[PDB]
């Protein structure tokens, strides 16, 4: 199956959708006739094949001519977020589900968008520094301006995490330079191994009924999460425990037997990590209506996560804020506020109980589970829409 | 390295419509 979680990363408008229609020919669709014309809510998912020519998009070696056929290596699934600063909340999701990343700069506008280097900032926090980085609107640019452009990125990318991560010049659109970026996937990106034995959690980003308009109710389906998988084998035929609950105000998880575990374009028997899957479960489509399996934990029935909402965190800021042009002073933490915590799929409203000097206590007004240590991205509201202030840990 | 790029970079050039 899908063998690496790879995200793509870059500014509103610039052709993250492109980019992905490029390299797998899989839409991310754009819809909900709001994003059909602009920008999408969910992630954009797609399936890419890496088949090398050793003596590949498609596995026939009949066009770089030697006819010894494209060689298997892998098979990649993207994990395309939305790139606006009103919805980080998507992006922040996805980047704890990711294993790597994929940055995608326009050649015509410039190289300190906001939007962009927050997603790197994100990336840095998140530990995602595999990040393949995309020359994208240079169908379009100068001999000089594209040349003058790489320079002034490579100047940026000094100080930061990144250090000598790959820059490649490419066409979303006329189809060309992929070859580069194909060749990447397998040398700069290593898969991080993923095993059997490390307790299995499944993360949903993503609610689903197949529940089509004009079937009869005696031929019923169930409902699918779409979520992904970064430690434990999930193979068919297990009962599921998804833990932060249902409302009643107190909280109550959710039982579900596996229906299904469904990845690439055809199901199978197994889901090994590292991996977007969709877990088809005995639970009620009603429940995966639209955007209600987004941001909950899922493990293996005889399992305890436990759900929080009273928070231990040690917490790390800048110096100066991002998402803006004016890249504000970050004025110290104010008690009693809404801030919003994203912990590996979260997006929590949490209100300030105590500020320290590295440590902060935290209360959620929605419950989110804590397994191991959990990532965190932290998030404030200063001008209207959240910007990203800092990271944390659960001290648990 | 900016430089296996500026080769990959001047290759696109000369294969533009």
């Amino acid at each position: 199956q899908a063998t690496i979680n790879i995200g793509t990363i870059g500014h509103v408008a610039h052709g993250k959708s492109t980019v992905v229609r490029a390299i797998s020919g899989v839409q991310t669709v754009r819809f909900k006739d709001e994003l059909e014309r602009n920008i999408t809510i969910k992630l954009g998912y797609a399936n890419a094949k890496i088949y090398k020519c050793q003596e590949e998009i498609s596995p026939k070696c009949q066009r770089p001519g030697c006819p010894g056929r494209y060689k298997l290596v892998r098979h990649v699934s993207f994990v395309d977020c939305p790139g606006h600063d009103i919805l980080m909340s998507t992006m922040l999701s996805g980047a704890a589900v990711m294993d790597a990343a994929l940055l995608l700069i326009a050649g015509n506008e410039s190289c300190p968008q906001p939007q962009t280097s927050e997603h790197l900032a994100a990336i840095e926090i998140m530990k995602l520094k595999h990040v393949i980085i995309l020359q994208n609107k240079v169908d379009l640019m100068r001999e000089e301006s594209a040349l003058e452009h790489q320079k002034s990125i490579l100047k940026f990318i000094r100080g930061t995490i990144a250090d000598g991560a790959p820059i490649v010049p490419i066409s979303a659109q006329l189809k060309y330079n992929i070859d580069a970026v194909n060749e990447f996937i397998v040398k700069t990106i290593p898969v991080p191994p993923r095993d059997f034995m490390i307790s299995p959690r499944l993360i949903v980003i993503r609610s689903f009924d197949v529940n089509k308009p004009g079937a009869e109710i005696e031929d019923l389906k169930g409902g699918v999460a779409g979520g992904s998988i970064l430690n434990g084998v999930f193979k068919l035929g297990d009962e599921i425990e998804i833990r932060p609950g249902i409302v009643t105000i107190q909280c109550k998880p959710i039982f579900s037997n596996i229906v299904s575990l469904f990845a690439e374009q055809n199901d199978l028997k197994f889901a090994v990590p590292g991996g977007l899957i969709g877990v088809g479960t005995k639970v009620d489509p009603t429940l995966c209506r639209a955007d209600r399996l987004v941001g909950q934990v899922v493990g293996a029935k005889g399992h305890l996560p436990n759900i929080y909402t009273d928070i231990e965190i040690n917490y790390f800021l800048l110096r100066r804020l991002l998402g803006v042009k004016k890249q504000a002073k970050v004025r110290k933490l104010e008690p009693n506020e809404v801030l919003m915590v994203n912990i590996g799929s979260t997006a929590t409203g949490a209100r300030v109980v105590a500020v320290k000097a590295d440590m902060a206590r935290l209360q959620l007004t929605s419950p989110a589970c804590t397994e191991i240590n959990e990532k965190i991205a932290l998030s404030r509201r200063i001008e209207k829409h959240w910007r990203l202030i800092g990271w944390a840990t659960i001290k648990k | 390295v900016g430089l296996p790029y500026s080769e990959l970079l001047s290759r696109f050039f000369n294969i533009l419509r």
